[PDB]
RNA sequence: AUGCGA
């Protein structure tokens, strides 16, 4: 299933899906005390911290893109193109 | 809005017997807070006012040696209009087992409550406007009721232009 | 998270060796033993037990019948809506069985 | 105390335990011991301890 | 189970292959609208290649191999611009080149129509305040990659509502009945089976109209005048 | 006739893949569309 | 046929080792180095230290106690292995990944270690030192760890009352100190677990 | 849901199977005898329908879990059927498999090489090798047994062929091939299959003459007999009720004779499972029992109703009960006496009784099986219209939600929605709490669940729940106080307490209408508590979305509870991710009426 | 056997009456507006099996 | 179920 990092093969970009889910499971993360590794500059709302993380791209989380064959993508959040 | 309560016990009738309950207490050991509502025969006292989880009356089954009480259910609180007393039909039921209580609930008008015309264009009331707020006129009123133009030219409502002019006409 | 986890999220006890969640039973404890998770297919009747052709010792468990059975100790927990339950429920009239695939196996 | 949060899901070896020697489980023993004193475990420890003590000789 | 494969072809939630590409384009409607306003994205220029600046991206993607392709089969192509065993030469840029991937894999009826304009605008471009097909045309081919759909879209469910939705506001069967007769039950006998004849160009409007009284059905009942019978 | 999609189900011994959004609800599984199209990982120190 | 299938219950329910005696005059070897493969939780609390995470979540807890699977009390563990959630990595990175959960912040991991358990069997010849005399029974306590007793049935008549009162060895003498017998049981179903000696065999 | 009590043990798939008599008495936790259910006007009846071994009552736990009624699972009893039913569901099954018989060899009428082409039809069909599956068709030649077991040679090595390629190609897989296609292409060959099992009017193989077999409809077949043109051909060869054990025993020898296709012939996928094909599946040798619990009388606040359950199943104790009163009259009967025609009747009952029972277990099954409004069976289950799987299953009722009348408001956002202060106070987010929100939780607390920004409810990090409903404020200050306790048990040591904070200004809540028409019916919007209102207040311009009008329509909020929902809510389901339609991209968003006509009278000209 | 008919609209007889349905027949008065108080004996019904048609003719 | 907001 690995596919290598030198073929991989997909957009370079995080779909709207793609960075929903990443900035609500970090959020989520951060809300069960993931390090943060940001000011966190006064917010309370751990969604807006990891919106604050997303535009540092400070997540250390991988995205597993699938393939209908099963074969998948794992890329960094600071490598796809967030916009 | 009234609505009409039927307190029945004489559902599990079968043969006198067992039956046991009358309206009041026995028990003491009650909350005597219930008098707040209850007159010592179980029924409130008419005029009162109750809400959600107040007893509507009060009574006494020997089986379980405790005064027990019906309570009552509803989303807002009301008062007590009447009590009546239902020993009818029955052989003998001396003890006034069947009361029908009914409960005065009042309506104020509110936003989302809907009003309408002689004219089937029907509205809910989007806010009730403070009167200073409202528009005046010269002559030195302001409207009770503000309804939009922009409804009538898809409805031809104008058997409601003419009830405004022909009604302002007539009350001059 | 509406129709699921908001409503009738329920974790429920599955048989790891036969893929059921309506074999699951907690075996019953004792005053120095606990209520251990059981499968019921997953489990060995005392009176028998190959005991004709036949232990480790401690995968005897007991049912509210206090009936002593050895094995059915191989049965975990998965998140599922309840009603999932009630398909069993029906099915096990209906003469059909989830195989729930997990895990290591 | 009943849940994964703390138990894993599932154990499983990947080769058949190999019999230590009282010199390798000595070992093993004085370096974990050592390495977990840089918790009520540390009660056990204490009892491994004796039972280091007993892999000494005496209690 | 109809959705958006990650590569851009249509699967359902099986897996079966349903489009190899979404319309051919992996196009968002919601995206569209102004994909195909070019004088409108022109006369706010400026705008867009401030939202869109390619600097930051230029780095990641291929700005050529499309645009080569683009060479070759728009020249070939415009060669060959019958459809029938028609110059093979070259499938379109979209079969060749993830058009997510390098920066000019696009429909060539969107390229055409891009290029169309920038002709008949060379006078815009003797207009313009300083761009040229080549930035501008890069710009707006940024705008298309930019406007592609994401993976994992639910378009089978989009689909389904779009039809849907507006039926609700709804010689031959039109109608609901219609759509029902197709979709809904794929009836292989129609209530009015129609066949569309197109008539050469030659074909005289009266000989025409005599071929039609020529094919029409003839029932025997319907040349009889009266029966008496004794 | 969900019935006799299952008589043929189990007559065929059938076994789901569960990969049909309804019949993943039915299962409370994450549905595999959109946002359940893909897997998110951490990255995590080592060291 | 049903004698496939007592196969898979004899072949499934086999013993890997029978742990000697050491020298035959020691204990038996029932401390064994095993390496397995567990499947832990990791919270995000552990994700700057989530070996360690994986040592106070789960493996720290499980040292000095028992395990039904292993068949003993976790003695100790011996190198730790995560699985690594992606291949093509070389196998070391100055950070992993790992798989999280599609409902919660939670990660789950797999581990790779040795295990130290003392896994004893029906046999085994132990020594301990007298811990109680009661009429029923011999406590003792193996390494400071274990506890065992000897209950007065399981013991030889020939053994020797002196009034809890003491008793007396079946050649005349008071037992005292440390005691040779061998396992009759092991009693783990309770809280924690107790082994049954005897000294009539 | 909760995300402190994580899984790690998701189902991945689910196979279907039939169950098994042995297997149901393994695992059956009781098998009921006893057609009573209540004794001493109040009492669970020993062995019967409600005895606690399926399930707790009363205080009493479960007898085959000792668990409560709220804690106890429940647990399914089973009964030993008397007598072997055939099922309903495989009842056109088993009929068409019993006319494709031969009766006198016990064998199928078709040719034994033509099954043995069928038998390799349908594996190459386990691995979708289709157009190798037609390849077979090319394998051609009074024919010799020396010659038909060559054809089963050159098609067992046409499988191995078959097989050694689609191992090499990894174009498939021990566990199958499967796709549309290929499921299209097995059902399309069984097809084919049954008309060759139909086509043969005598035996083949065996030349035998297989009975007509006719139905009663659904509890009893018969066998027809011949013609003397048939009979007397049965010499050159050389309607009656039949009951279900005998077919069973004749049809279990049949699948042990044709058993060699039948493994492929009984999947449409390799059988990893090596599972013999039994006759005993279609008939039902024993009834298990389900719990009580979910077979609990419809008692609605007091009213218990009677299960239609625990009825029909008592039609089955009754009538099982009385065909062992039957075998009590073999028992009775059946010394010798030699000539006491006296069973003739007991005869009658044993036909009609055994009949009688069958069809009862059939009603049991499906109603519309049994000969009025009857009580509903499992078929009139989760099925036919609306039921479980549609009504509660693919659509369900929610917690967190609300319903009202939607009311416009030109001065909130457009993609917010003014909620009246009754759900400010009645809509909780489970807060987990930190360094960084204790304070606005702390405060939450304070207000208790009577106030603002408040909170109903704090959940410890141990899993308790401790309501603020009628704490008082000095109990809740303590709280507040101690909000940021440590930790207390290594069990516990990695959680964090939780406050249930009532719904407030920074939520996003899920805004849906009726016409569910399309997904732009139902969006998120952020939610804007607006004080003195009892109304949904909502924006002018969102009403042709939801095509909605103040009319008295009414909007259904909801309240996600997941941090994964709520991110969606800020960046999928939000009104701006809404301003075109996928249909058409005609943005859909716009002001209206008033605000269009005012827009008329400010842009003219002559507006200074 | 009349309050049970006048209280369910259950009309059963050994010819039906030659009606075509068998409920509906009985109403609740609901006095809660004079409008539709009186408007309830001003109201006619063609029959519910006419409702159950598909058509509107 | 019917009626109902519609
Ligand atoms: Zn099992
Ligand atoms: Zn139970
Ligand atoms: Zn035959």
């Amino acid at each position: 299933k690995a596919i290598p990092k030198d073929q991989r093969a997909t957009t370079p970009y995080m779909t709207k899906y793609e960075r929903a889910r990443i900035l609500g499971t970090r959020a989520l993360q951060i809300s069960m005390n993931a390090p943060v590794f940001v000011d966190l500059e006064g917010e309370t709302d751990p969604l807006r911290i990891a919106m604050k993380e997303l535009a540092e791209k400070k997540i250390p989380l991988v995205i597993r893109r699938y393939l209908p064959d099963g074969s998948f993508e794992d890329w960094s959040v600071e490598e796809l193109i967030v916009d | 809005m009234y609505k009409t309560e039927k307190v029945d016990l004489a559902l599990n009738r079968n043969r006198g017997d067992p039956i046991t309950q009358h309206f009041g207490f026995g028990n003491d050991e009650w909350p005597k807070e219930w008098l707040e509502k209850l007159d010592e025969d179980g029924l409130p006292y008419i005029g009162t006012y109750v809400e959600e989880g107040d007893p509507i009356c009060a009574y006494f089954d020997d089986t379980l040696n405790k005064t027990k009480i019906k309570t009552y259910h509803s989303s807002e609180p009301a008062y007590i209009e009447e009590v009546n007393l239902i020993g009818d039909e029955s052989n003998k039921f001396q003890e006034l087992q069947t009361v029908s209580i009914k409960y005065r609930i009042r309506r104020t008008p509110q936003i989302g409550d809907k009003f309408s015309s002689r004219h089937g264009q029907k509205g809910v009331c989007s806010r009730k406007w403070p009167t200073i707020d409202m528009p005046f006129s010269e002559t030195g009123i302001q409207p009770d009721i503000i309804i939009n133009p922009h409804a009538f030219p898809s409805r031809m409502t104008i058997g409601m232009f003419v009830e405004s002019l022909a009604g302002k006409a007539g009350a001059l | 998270d509406r129709l699921l986890n908001s409503s009738d999220y329920t974790q429920a006890s599955v048989c790891r060796e036969c893929g059921s969640i309506l074999t699951t039973q907690q075996s019953v404890p004792r005053i120095g033993s606990i209520s251990t998770v059981c499968c019921r297919r997953c489990s060995m009747r005392f009176e028998d037990a190959k005991k004709l052709l036949t232990e480790d010792g401690e995968k005897i468990f007991i049912d509210d019948s206090q009936i002593w059975e050895d094995g059915q100790g191989n049965k975990f927990v998965g998140g599922n809506e309840t009603t999932t339950v009630a398909i069993p429920f029906v099915l096990k009239y209906l003469d059909s069985e989830l195989s729930a695939m997990g895990i290591r196996l | 105390t009943a849940t994964t949060l703390n138990t894993p899901v599932v154990i499983h070896a990947t080769q058949l335990p190999q019999h230590v020697s009282t010199d390798e489980v000595l070992q093993f023993l004085e370096s974990f011991i050592d390495e977990k004193e840089n918790t009520n475990l540390s009660s056990s420890i204490s009892q491994l301890k004796r039972i280091q003590r007993d892999f000494k000789g005496l209690p | 189970g109809v959705h958006v494969s990650y590569d851009n072809s249509i699967r359902d939630a099986d897996g079966t292959l349903v489009q190899f590409m979404y319309g051919g384009d992996a196009i968002d409607i919601t995206k569209e609208s102004h994909m195909t306003q070019f004088e409108f994205c022109l006369d706010n220029y400026y705008a867009l290649l401030k939202k869109y600046n390619p600097s930051a991206l230029i780095e990641h993607l291929d700005v050529e191999s499309a645009l080569k392709y683009s060479k070759k089969t728009l020249k070939y192509r415009k060669k060959h611009s019958p459809h029938y065993k028609q110059s093979v030469k070259y499938d379109p840029v979209l079969a060749k080149y993830n058009p997510a991937k390098y920066l000019g894999s696009v429909s060539e009826n969107f390229q055409d129509k891009l290029e169309s304009f920038l002709d008949k605008n060379s006078k815009l471009f003797k207009s313009s305040d300083g761009v040229n097909e080549k930035k501008f045309r890069a710009l707006m081919q940024l705008k298309y990659m930019r406007s592609l759909i994401n993976p994992g879209e639910a378009v089978g469910i989009i689909a389904s509502q779009s039809v849907g939705e507006p039926s609700t506001q709804m010689n031959v069967t039109l109608g609901i009945p219609r759509l029902r007769e197709i979709v809904m039950t794929a009836s292989a006998a129609i209530k009015t089976p129609q066949m569309t004849l197109p008539i050469w160009n030659d074909v005289s409007d009266e000989q025409a109209d005599t071929f039609c009284k020529s094919i029409s059905k003839v029932l025997l009942s319907e040349v009889i005048d009266k029966v008496i019978v004794t | 006739t969900t019935c006799q999609f299952l008589t043929k189900a189990v007559l065929d011994n059938e076994r789901e893949q569960l990969d049909s959004p309804s019949a993943r609800i039915v299962v409370g599984k994450l549905n595999n569309v959109g946002t359940g199209s893909f897997d998110v990982l951490a990255k995590v120190p080592n060291a | 046929n049903e004698n496939r299938e007592t196969a898979r219950f004899i072949k499934k329910h086999k013993k890997q080792v029978t742990n000697p005696i050491d020298e035959k005059n020691g204990t038996s070897n029932c401390i064994v180095r095993v390496p397995i493969a567990l499947y832990v939780s990791l919270a995000p609390m552990y994700l700057e230290n989530p070996l360690q995470g994986v040592m106070k979540q789960h493996l720290n807890p499980l040292v000095m106690k028992y395990n039904n699977k292993v068949g003993g009390v976790v003695l100790g563990y011996e190198g730790l292995k995560i699985l690594d959630a992606d291949p093509l990595s070389k196998e070391d990175t100055s950070e992993k990944l790992i798989k999280i959960t599609p409902d919660t912040p939670f990660g789950f991991t797999w581990c790779h270690v040795n295990l130290y358990v003392w896994q004893p069997q029906v046999g085994d010849v132990l020594e301990g030192y007298i811990f109680i005399q009661s009429a029923s029974h011999i406590g003792l306590l193996i390494h400071d760890a274990f506890n065992a007793s000897i209950k007065k049935n399981n013991i030889p008549v020939d053994w020797t009352f002196v009034h809890l009162g003491h008793w007396v060895d079946s050649n005349g003498e008071p037992i005292d100190g440390k005691l040779r017998f061998t396992v009759r049981n092991v009693h783990t179903t309770g809280r924690v677990v107790s082994v049954d000696g005897t000294l009539i065999s | 849901m909760d995300i402190s009590k994580p899984v790690g043990s998701e189902i991945t798939s689910v196979d279907f199977g039939i169950l098994t008599a042995k297997e149901i008495r393994n695992l059956s936790a009781k098998q009921i005898t006893n057609p009573t259910v209540l004794d001493n006007l109040g009492h669970p009846v020993s062995g019967g329908l409600y005895d606690l071994a399926l399930g707790a009552f009363l205080r009493n736990l479960c007898s085959t879990c000792g668990l409560d009624e709220k804690f106890c699972p429940g647990h399914q009893g089973h009964i030993e059927l008397p007598v072997p039913c055939y099922n309903p569901l495989f009842f056109n099954q088993l009929y068409i498999y019993l006319r494709a018989s031969c009766l006198f060899c016990h064998h199928f009428r078709l040719k034994s090489v033509e099954v043995h082409r069928y038998a390799c039809k349908l594996r190459l069909l386990q691995y979708g090798l289709i157009d190798e599956s037609y390849k077979l068709d090319e394998i051609t030649l009074d024919i010799s047994s020396t010659l038909l077991n060559e054809l089963k040679s050159k098609r067992s090595e046409y499988v191995d062929m078959a097989i050694a390629k689609a191992l090499s190609d990894g174009r498939t897989t021990e566990r199958g091939s499967f796709t549309a296609t290929v499921n299209d292409e097995r059902k399309k060959l069984v097809h084919e299959f049954h008309k060759k099992l139909l086509s043969r009017g005598k035996c083949d193989n065996c030349g035998m003459f297989s009975p007509k077999f006719r139905k009663d409809g659904f509890t009893k077949i018969f066998e027809t007999a011949l013609n003397e043109k048939q009979i007397t051909n049965n010499r050159v060869k050389g309607s009656t009720y039949i009951l279900s054990t005998e077919v069973k025993n004749i049809l279990d020898t049949v699948f042990r004779k044709e058993q060699c296709v039948l493994q492929y012939v009984f999947h449409s996928r390799p059988n990893l499972s090596r599972k013999l094909v039994k006759a005993d599946s279609f008939f039902m040798d024993v009834l298990v029992v389900p719990p009580t619990r979910f077979r609990l009388p419809s008692k609605l606040g007091e009213e218990v109703h009677e299960n239609s359950q625990n009825q029909l199943l008592s039609k089955v104790l009754t009538t099982s009960l009385l065909i062992r009163d039957l075998n009590d009259d073999l028992s009775k009967l059946q010394k010798d006496k030699v000539s006491l025609e006296d069973r003739r009747v007991i005869f009658s009952r044993l036909m009609n009784a055994f009949v009688t029972i069958q069809n009862d277990v059939n009603a049991f099954i499906d109603s519309t099986k049994a000969q009025k409004v009857p009580i509903p069976g499992v078929k009139q289950a989760l099925e036919k219209k609306e039921g479980l799987f549609r009504k509660h299953m693919m659509g369900k009722r929610v917690n967190y939600a609300a319903r009202s009348v939607i009311s416009p408001d030109p001065n909130i956002e457009t993609n917010e929605i003014g909620v009246p202060p009754v759900f400010a106070v009645k809509l909780t987010y489970p807060e987990p709490v930190t360094a960084y929100n204790i304070a606005e939780l702390r405060q939450a607390v304070i207000n208790g669940p009577d106030k603002w920004p408040g909170a109903t409810q704090i959940q410890n990090e141990d899993g308790s729940l401790v309501s603020l409903i009628g704490m008082s404020v000095e109990q809740r200050k303590a709280l507040a106080n101690q909000l940021l306790t440590p930790s207390s048990n290594v069990s516990t040591h990695t959680l964090n307490k939780k406050v249930y904070r009532h719904i407030k200004n920074r939520d996003v809540v899920l805004m849906n209408r009726q016409p569910t028409l399309h997904k732009a019916s139902m969006m998120g919007h952020k939610v804007r508590v607006l004080p003195n209102e009892k109304t949904l207040r909502l924006h002018y311009a969102n009403t042709g979305a939801y095509n909605a009008d103040f009319d008295g329509d009414e909007m259904n909020m909801h309240f996600p509870q997941n941090e994964n929902a709520r991110a969606e809510a800020l960046n999928l389901a939000n009104t701006d991710s809404q301003y075109l339609t996928p249909t058409s991209g005609s943005p859909v968003r716009g002001l209206i009426q008033d605000h269009i006509s005012a827009g008329v009278w400010l842009t003219s000209k002559d507006s200074f | 056997k009349m309050q049970y008919f006048l209280s369910t609209g259950n009309l059963v007889s050994q010819s039906g009456l030659d009606l075509q349905q068998v409920s509906g027949y009985t109403v609740v008065a609901e006095k809660i507006n004079f409008y539709r108080f009186i408007s309830h004996f001003r109201m006619v019904h063609r029959g519910s099996f006419f409702a159950q048609l598909k058509t509107t003719t």
